[PDB]
This record gives structure tokens, C-alpha cells and sequence, in this order.
């Protein structure tokens, strides 16, 4: 009967995030603004369940900077609240993602995203 | 692409 | 950067904000039972006026939690807490004092806003 905690980190809905496995608990274990974090995450559609992006199916981790507009928005908001080791499920509304064009094939206009996104380490 |  | 808040019901009508987060340890959480120490302030949503308020007083409120010592919406509220989270709940009409309200100063279907601060704790 467990019951996972999700948190609503915008004040639209818009980027809900589950948190799967608790990360460590620590100051040093939160990544700062422009940190070079490395995480590894999948990609899916809300709707159809299905995979469109995957770094565990290419076996190699991804690297970006922290808050930069590196990545689509939910990232940078989602990656903010985490700690080191915490894995979760967030999901993002259109606005936080590819918005009313999506991208490609695979993310149709208006699609709401999930990211199950685990934040193996990070550094300056 | 635009970001990921 | 936007603020944090949890549905901690299914129905929308206990929304917890945490302005600051608490301590992350399981020693810093309260079990049912446990007196708990909080300072709080009561403001209704639509006037935003404080109907009761323990830093007024200057002084804290202490309760047993988990056993109706309080409106529903606390014993839920702070039963997810840890030491020193401070946070700001939202509660709908049936988690406070429901279609009545309470004296002239919480009416009839009020949605009540709360700022409660876990102070400490015992066994």
C-alpha cells in the first residue's frame, strides 16, 4: 500500500516529480547552478509509453551544465532539486519540453513527457 | 536538438 | 526557481509549500503519538487575514499528533514534517472547520492557509 512522494516544483503542474530512489542527504551533495552534472535517464511519452531517448541504451552516461539552458527547461528545474545518487520520475507538461512543435518523429505537438533521471555524480 |  | 509543494490528500485540499526545508534525518521525524512543538500563523486565503497565530502569543503550541487533538488538515500536515521544516499548507473547507467555520473569524467554506514551523519533538 506505499505510496510514492511527488513534488510539484512550478506552480503550473507542469514539472511533477517522483522520486524513486532518495539521493544523499548532504550540502556537498547538491550540484550549484553551472555544475557539470552527469546523469543517466530515459525518455518516454506520457501517452503511448514509449521510449524515445534513452543515455542507458546507448551505455553511456550524459554531461551537461547545470541551469544553462543546456537542456529543454524541465531538466534544468527537475536537476536543480536533486541531490547526488537520487533517481526519479518527473513529468513535464508541453511547456517544459519541445512545446507545440515537439521534435521529430518520436515527440508529436503538445506532448507531456516523462524522464525517469538518475544523478550519478557532478563537479564544477 | 534545441535542447535535449 | 519556484517553490516545491505536495498534495499530501487526493483531493487537492491539503497542499503543503516547505519555505524551508527541515532536518533529513529519521530522528527528525515525529511518530504518531509524539508531542510535537510548533509556532504557526493562521491567515484565511481569500482576505489573508490572521485569525489566530502563535507568534502573536510569542509563544509555541504544543499537540499530540495523529489523534484529532487538531483540525485534520495539521494532524496530515505536520505528520510529514521534520525538525525545524518551516512550510505554508493550504487547507480546504473539510481539513479546518468545514461548512460552519468557526466564530466570526473563520467562516463557512473557508480555504485556510497555515505557516507551520517544527520546532522539536518527543517521545
Amino acid at each position: 500500500q506505499e505510496t510514492l512522494e511527488q513534488v510539484h516544483l512550478t506552480e503550473d503542474g507542469g514539472v511533477v516529480k517522483t522520486i524513486l530512489r532518495k539521493g544523499e542527504g548532504g550540502e556537498e551533495n547538491a550540484p550549484k547552478k553551472g555544475n557539470e552534472v552527469t546523469v543517466h535517464y530515459v525518455g518516454k511519452l506520457e501517452s503511448s509509453g514509449k521510449v524515445f531517448d534513452s543515455s542507458r541504451e546507448r551505455n553511456v552516461p550524459f554531461k551537461f551544465h547545470l541551469g544553462q539552458g543546456e537542456v529543454i527547461k524541465g531538466w534544468d528545474i527537475c536537476v536543480a532539486s536533486m541531490t547526488k545518487n537520487e533517481k526519479c520520475s518527473v513529468r513535464l507538461d508541453s511547456k517544459y519540453g519541445y512545446g507545440e512543435e515537439g521534435c521529430g518523429e518520436s515527440i508529436p505537438g503538445n506532448s507531456v513527457l516523462i524522464f525517469e533521471i538518475e544523478l550519478i555524480s557532478f563537479r564544477e | 536538438a534545441l535542447p535535449f
